[PDB]
């Protein structure tokens, strides 16, 4: 079969480096908990209703009339967790090793990282609780900061004056069709690789030392499949509301709001973002850029060498980078009152004067200390 | 004739999208008004 | 099965390209709020629809404001009423399936919303049904709440004869004979079964017009691009 | 950039402004267009209804 | 792909202009007499299956309709 | 030339009237239906609510 | 867009537990990021006891 | 460029026959439908309720408030139809021309025919009218068919006793997700394809004669596209109940079964042959059958001519199949009484004898008349 | 309309028909769902014992 | 692909069959002194974020407790 070529070209005989740490599985991982998250979403739609009046007793009649439904729901809500916990990672890899001079596969992987946050976002609504029905408001308004444009743009979405039925069910549509696209665009990362072929810790040509992957890094990805599915269970069965919040337990009520609003923890760090600009717009625009100042990342890169194995000073800004993208998540979750809101407002003028000032300014430094600049 | 046509708004391909996208634009005015004659004619006595 | 097959009458909204009567809607809608209504039910259908079509905003309100309807939870909790408004659906002729079945001697009246849609040959059959209401022949006999009506399955509809000549005066004055009543009926529940007849139509018109212009084109642009082979003269030309 | 700061790489620009004001139009004519913005079509005579 | 397609000698090919060329030459001059040439060549492998369906139809409605029918004889 | 491109022009526009049309009206499906949008004249009674306070 | 809290905050109108922002009686925005005022949708007094809001 | 690569090599140089008639449009045409009624099934999905309190309301609404959705969903039902229509025209010019020596291309397609008759049959379930529910009941009662494990197989499926809401549920998560399933099968498809090239009418090798596909069949498909558009919409805008059952408008009574029961036009042929059968599980095996001797077809082609242009007894033969399955098409509808169920089961007995037996023994005295045998 | 005797597949009943009747009858106050109460509360288990408690 | 990847030149390379090799060799032997010399190379790197982190949330939390608390002095 042909096929067999392209199933061998891509997982069998494909010429792998040789000493790639276990950062490197994540991203198989990532690939898994799509499935996974693909397979659990199945199962609950084939019990779902995206009514406004049987949301909320579909979950319920989910979680106590479905054969093991409790099990299958909660396995989507930590394996959505669980998907952001291995993306955060994998992203983490490709700003440290410098794999994001792989542009285009860089450039795609941007592009999958909105789609997978919009998923989330419009599966999180899905539920229609209290926590839901905020949180939908709150972020469709983040439209319409848009200058001219944004109030149509948010009564589009909405399909009416206020989030109501009509946006449930469209967000139904939408949080059901994008992981196709996901795992289409996966697909499209994957080949863009492929061409390139993977990167290695010490950011050097392994050309010299490749070895299979069959027998090599299949079953290194099988015991990392493992090693998650242990941590993915372990937050299934026993603490499976550690990471959710208890309002969203509560039907969703327009007369009543909630003493304090927040997304699921993984939007936090841009949740802060947000707070922290004073003015609406420059929020949401400081938002976005907090996702794309990744895709930025590729023309920032100012040093002789790849990876930051050999480069101490970056490594120590990038430790700070994730020490503080740490603190934007927790201030997220704070509430606004002093000080919390001034760590804010510097952990986000850190965060982009890190990545946007300093990290090329320590590597023309770190090239000027090997006699190379 | 065309050739004048031709020289100046659809030889150039910028040009050619101008003259298209311009058409276009009254287009469907032209259409729909002509459009509407015809169908609201076929059954006056009826609509409203 | 063996039945009736309604022949087929020279409507107006069979034209490939012709919009409903609206004066027939309107007088049929007149039909169903007086006589119709009392047993069957138009879920579906609510006054906001007729705007547009054969009434006015303010003519629907009136409409609207001339029934009652139940609203929601009082402050108290307290179920209430209101008057009608334009954004209520017509109003139930009975509570529950079960009412109905009670009135009507076991028959549910059913939904008039999508009659005509949902009965082969609807429009026909349902002007069939309300003027078949033929005498039983020899042979054939009906139970109480039946009659005759060739057309109906079974041609025994619990429904009596719901159209007596001069059963309702036409505000319009045009002279109420069952068949002029009949016709406005049918008119109407076809326009309640498909609100959208006439604004397809137009659309209709209109790809018709732009098809008859880009499918000759398209065909041009092929033959231009095609003309280049299909005028390749081949030439075997050996060593020889 | 260095390279593109150059001579003929500026004369390359000169020569290439119409066409990308050209494509720039269509744009703005299609936007005003395919928007149905009434705004500006309101200005067009016949446009205009 | 291109190039590595087939291996032909000798076989000379002239074409001309899209421009150049009329766009429907004779297209009804020939293409009637082309079209009907190719129905004559197809229509007795074609029709004649269908031509039997028809009949089959047919047939089957009539005699359905007979068997529907009363026998009035058979009541007495 | 003029000949054969106007046609492609002409289909052009003809074509991208009927997509503007099929696109108006899909993302047209998303904005409000019909049923929200007959929404309007609350009644309010002032009787309700006293000095300071909202309702 | 969340629900100002009636009654509560520092001056004395309004309060949206989603930032911080305070409106006065009147709804308008007087600390905080709320960008306007709230707004006031074009009622209408028929009577001392009934209004028509919209 | 890695990913215009694809593009390059598949659709814009591909090298594709020049004589091929208008008959190898219709696959693309398939694809278009497919994303055509992909776009309409989302635009559906925003607004429809799977619940059977309010699946017959939502389609009301959609069809009454939704500003033009009854254009979307009478596109939706109309494009499937014109589905099948592209379909078995497909299917008829593999057969007719000798298409199915390609094995592998052969067999990709009769898993994505079974595929779209599962998504077709669910989606017809999904507006829970009288005839979606009663059309259900029956077809999933085939099921209970299965010698052993029949009744639990259908008990899963129905997910309860009987269809009921726990059937509608699933039945439009999977009728949501088989299409996405279909494109990359469709993928892998004319991926099985490119590995071959297309065949050409004349069935001999067009390897002399190669054109691009650029200029030459994508402007022919374009007008294919748009002649296929002309036709939908005409069924849509000007006869768009033609094409439908009208005691699917009536709400879905479990207590009544309408009397003229009768599958869609396209599963008639089916419908058919189960009828004919007179024992049930023979029915079912037939029907079945009846899909795939497709799939067997490539294992009986005994010719040494490849398409049919040359031969004219294997013509006379592909004709009278076609004639027969129109005839069943036609007995499908026809109700249970003489004579309709004599035709119903000469045409099955003539179809799978011309299939099995007649065309390979033409075959055969075919190349004794050339001196070949 | 019927009242009957509850059976295995009834839930619970109601106290009231409906929010409204709850608000009546609880000076203004909605007694909510106690299905998801400890889910719904944050510390739910402690602060139920707490507040049925403090 | 393999084959093509690069030109190398005298450069042997030994290998054993995995079952003739103990499975972890010196795994506990080697691995801790090898584990806590990583450690050491990267924890000057790696660890004073996180601890300035931990310095900051207590902070943090802290003063924003002492914000809350009253004003003795205000309200007298
Ligand atoms: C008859 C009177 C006119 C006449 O003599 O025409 C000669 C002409 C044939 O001339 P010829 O020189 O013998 O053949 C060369 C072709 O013209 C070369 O052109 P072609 O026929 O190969 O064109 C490609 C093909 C492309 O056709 C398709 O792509 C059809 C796609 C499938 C059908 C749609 C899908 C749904 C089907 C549902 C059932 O188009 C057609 O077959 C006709 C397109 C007509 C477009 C509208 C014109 C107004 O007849 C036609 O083209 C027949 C159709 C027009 C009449
Ligand atoms: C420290 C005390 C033990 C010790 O000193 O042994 C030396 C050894 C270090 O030896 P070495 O000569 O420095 O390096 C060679 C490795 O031993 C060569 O082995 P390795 O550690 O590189 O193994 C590949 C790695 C590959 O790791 C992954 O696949 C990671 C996959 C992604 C993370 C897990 C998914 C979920 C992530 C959620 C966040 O698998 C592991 O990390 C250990 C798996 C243990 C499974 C349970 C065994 C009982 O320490 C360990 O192996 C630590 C890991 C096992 C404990
Ligand atoms: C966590 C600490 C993990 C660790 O062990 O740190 C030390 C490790 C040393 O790596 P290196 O110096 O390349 O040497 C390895 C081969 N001897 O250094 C590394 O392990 C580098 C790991 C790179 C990926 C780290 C990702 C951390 C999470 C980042 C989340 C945010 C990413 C940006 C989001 C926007
Ligand atoms: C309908 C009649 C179509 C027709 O024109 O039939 C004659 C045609 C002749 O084709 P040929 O002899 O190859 O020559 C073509 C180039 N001059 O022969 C053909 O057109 C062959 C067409 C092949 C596809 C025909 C599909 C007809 C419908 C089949 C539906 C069922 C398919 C099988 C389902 C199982
Ligand atoms: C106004 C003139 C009309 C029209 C156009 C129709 N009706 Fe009625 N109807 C009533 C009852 C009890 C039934 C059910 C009887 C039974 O099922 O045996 C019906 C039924 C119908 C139908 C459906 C026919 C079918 O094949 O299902 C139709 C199309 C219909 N009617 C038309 C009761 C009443 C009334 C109370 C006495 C009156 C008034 C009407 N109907 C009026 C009309
Ligand atoms: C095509 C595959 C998928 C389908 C069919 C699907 C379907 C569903 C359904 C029906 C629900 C509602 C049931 C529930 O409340 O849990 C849901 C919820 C959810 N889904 Fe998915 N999903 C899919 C993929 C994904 C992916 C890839 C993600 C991650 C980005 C995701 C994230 C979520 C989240 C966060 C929820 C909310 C869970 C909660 O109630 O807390 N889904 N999904
Ligand atoms: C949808 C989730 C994602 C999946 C399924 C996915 C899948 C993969 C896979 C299978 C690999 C190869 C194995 C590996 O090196 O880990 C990989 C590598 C890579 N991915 Fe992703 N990825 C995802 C998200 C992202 C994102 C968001 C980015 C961009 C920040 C990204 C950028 C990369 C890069 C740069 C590599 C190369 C690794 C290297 O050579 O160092 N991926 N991805
Ligand atoms: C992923 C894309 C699709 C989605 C989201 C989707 C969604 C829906 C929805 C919500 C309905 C119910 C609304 C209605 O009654 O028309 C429906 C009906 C239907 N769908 Fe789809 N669909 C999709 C693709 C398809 C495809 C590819 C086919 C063809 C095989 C198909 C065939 C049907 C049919 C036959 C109906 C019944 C239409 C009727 O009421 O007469 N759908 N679809
Ligand atoms: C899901 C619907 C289908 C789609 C979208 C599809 C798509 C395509 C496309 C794009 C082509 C290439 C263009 C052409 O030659 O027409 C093709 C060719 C082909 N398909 Fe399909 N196809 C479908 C169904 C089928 C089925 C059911 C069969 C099996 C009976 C089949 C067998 C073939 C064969 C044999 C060819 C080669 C044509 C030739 O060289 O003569 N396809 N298909
Ligand atoms: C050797 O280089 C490769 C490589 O060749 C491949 C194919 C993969 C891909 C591996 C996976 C199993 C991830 C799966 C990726 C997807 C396409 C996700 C799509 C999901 C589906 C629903 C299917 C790699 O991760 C990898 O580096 C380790
Ligand atoms: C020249 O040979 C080819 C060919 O190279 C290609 C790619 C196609 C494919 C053409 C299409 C546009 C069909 C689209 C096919 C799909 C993959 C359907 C999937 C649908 C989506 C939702 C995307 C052909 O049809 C074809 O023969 C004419």
């Amino acid at each position: 079969h042909p096929l067999f070529k392209i199933i061998n070209h891509s997982f069998i005989d494909l010429p792998a480096p040789s000493n790639i740490s276990s950062w490197w599985n994540f991203g198989s991982l990532l690939g898994v908990c799509l499935m996974v998250q693909i397979i659990t979403g199945l199962f609950l739609a084939m019990h779902y209703t995206s009514d406004t009046m049987t949301a909320f007793s579909s979950v319920t009649h989910i979680c106590r009339d479905v054969n093991y439904g409790w099990l299958i729901r909660y396995m989507h809500a930590n394996g959505a967790s669980m998907f952001f916990i291995c993306l955060f990672l994998h992203v983490g890899r490709g700003l440290y090793y410098g794999s994001y001079t792989f542009m285009e596969t860089w450039n795609i992987g941007v592009l999958l990282l909105f789609a997978v946050m919009a998923t989330a976002f419009m599966g999180y609504v899905l539920p229609w609780g209290q926590m839901s029905f905020w949180g939908a408001t709150v972020i469709t308004n983040l439209l319409s900061a848009i200058p001219y444009i944004g109030t149509t743009l948010v009564e589009w979405i909405w399909g009416g004056f206020s989030v109501d039925k009509a946006t449930l069910t469209r967000f139904f549509a939408f949080h059901f069709i994008l992981p196709f696209i996901i795992a289409a665009l996966a697909i499209v990362h994957l080949l863009f690789l492929h061409e390139t072929g993977s990167n290695n810790p010490t950011g050097l040509n392994s050309d010299a030392d490749k070895i299979p992957f069959h027998p090599y890094y299949t079953i290194k990805d099988i015991l990392g499949i493992l090693i998650m599915f242990l941590i993915l269970m372990t937050l299934v069965l026993f603490f499976p509301d550690m990471l959710g919040d208890p309002d969203n337990y509560m039907p969703a009520n327009p007369l009543n709001t909630p003493p304090h609003i927040k997304p699921e923890w993984y939007f936090l760090f841009a949740y802060a973002i947000l707070r922290s600009i004073p003015n609406k717009l420059g929020g949401v625009l400081a938002l976005i850029l907090s996702i794309l100042i990744l895709a930025l990342m590729p023309f920032l890169h100012t040093s002789k060498q790849r990876s930051l194995m050999f480069r101490p000073i970056t490594q120590i800004l990038y430790w700070i980078l994730v020490a503080n993208l740490l603190i934007l998540t927790w201030i997220g979750g704070q509430p606004v009152e002093h000080p919390f809101i001034i760590i804010g407002q510097l952990a986000s003028i850190s965060y982009f004067s890190i990545i946007l000032i300093l990290m090329p300014i320590s590597g023309i430094i770190e090239d000027k200390m090997l006699k190379l600049y | 004739i065309p050739s004048r046509l031709y020289s100046l708004l659809f030889r150039r391909t910028s040009t050619f999208a101008l003259t298209i996208a311009v058409g276009a634009l009254f287009f469907e005015r032209a259409f729909d008004q002509g459009a509407d004659a015809i169908y609201e004619h076929i059954n006056e006595g009826k609509l409203w | 099965d063996l039945e009736l097959h309604p022949p087929s009458y020279p409507w107006s909204h069979r034209g490939l390209l012709s919009s409903l009567d609206h004066t027939s809607i309107r007088r049929g809608f007149q039909v169903y709020k007086q006589v119709c209504s009392s047993c069957h039910s138009m879920d579906y259908v609510a006054y906001r629809h007729l705007v547009g079509v054969c009434y006015t905003e303010e003519e629907a309100k009136a409409l609207a404001e001339e029934v009652e309807v139940q609203d929601g939870p009082n402050d108290d909790g307290e179920m209430f009423m209101r008057p009608g408004k334009l954004s209520d659906y017509f109003p139930k002729p009975y509570p529950n399936p079960e009412a109905a079945r009670a009135a009507n001697n076991g028959a549910l009246p059913p939904d008039l919303s999508y009659i005509v849609r949902a009965r082969h040959g609807g429009e026909d059959y349902v002007f069939s049904l309300l003027t078949g209401y033929c005498e039983p022949p020899t042979g054939v006999s009906l139970r109480e709440g039946l009659y005759f009506n060739p057309y109906f399955p079974g041609q025994a509809i619990g429904m009596a004869p719901p159209i007596y000549t001069e059963v309702l005066e036409y505000d319009d004055g045009t002279p109420a004979t069952m068949s002029q009543v009949a016709k406005d009926v049918a008119t109407f529940l076809r326009w309640a079964s498909e609100p959208e007849h006439d604004h397809r139509k137009r659309m209709g018109l209109k790809m018709l017009l732009m098809m008859g212009l880009l499918l000759p084109l398209t065909y041009a642009m092929k033959r231009h691009k095609w003309s280049v082979l299909k005028s390749r003269k081949l030439a075997y030309r050996p060593p020889k | 950039l260095s390279r593109f700061l150059g001579p003929r790489y500026r004369e390359l620009a000169r020569n290439w402004i119409p066409t990308a004001g050209m494509w720039g139009t269509v744009g703005a004519v299609g936007l005003v267009w395919a928007t149905d913005w009434r705004l500006i079509l309101d200005w067009v005579p016949y446009i205009n209804g | 792909e291109f190039g590595n397609l087939a291996r032909i000698r000798h076989v000379i090919s002239y074409s001309l202009s899209p421009f150049e060329q009329r766009a429907f030459p004779s297209y009804f001059s020939k293409g009637i007499p082309n079209v009907l040439r190719r129905t004559r060549e197809r229509i007795l492998r074609v029709a004649p299956p269908f031509v039997v369906v028809y009949l089959i139809y047919t047939w089957g409605n009539q005699e359905f309709e007979q068997s529907k029918r009363k026998n009035p004889a058979m009541y007495e | 030339k003029g000949f054969s491109y106007l046609v492609t022009a002409t289909t052009t526009v003809g074509v991208a009237y009927a997509a503007k049309n099929v696109v108006s009206q899909f993302v047209s499906s998303m904005s409000a239906s019909a049923d929200v949008l007959a929404m309007s004249k609350i009644e309010i009674k002032l009787s309700d609510i006293p000095e300071g306070k909202n309702m | 867009g969340c629900v100002p809290i009636a009654n509560a905050g520092d001056f004395g109108g309004y309060y949206c537990p989603c930032h911080g922002s305070h409106y006065d009686a009147s709804g308008r925005i007087r600390k905080g990021p709320a960008p306007l005022n709230l707004e006031v949708p074009a009622y209408e007094f028929t009577s001392d006891d009934v209004v028509v809001v919209g």
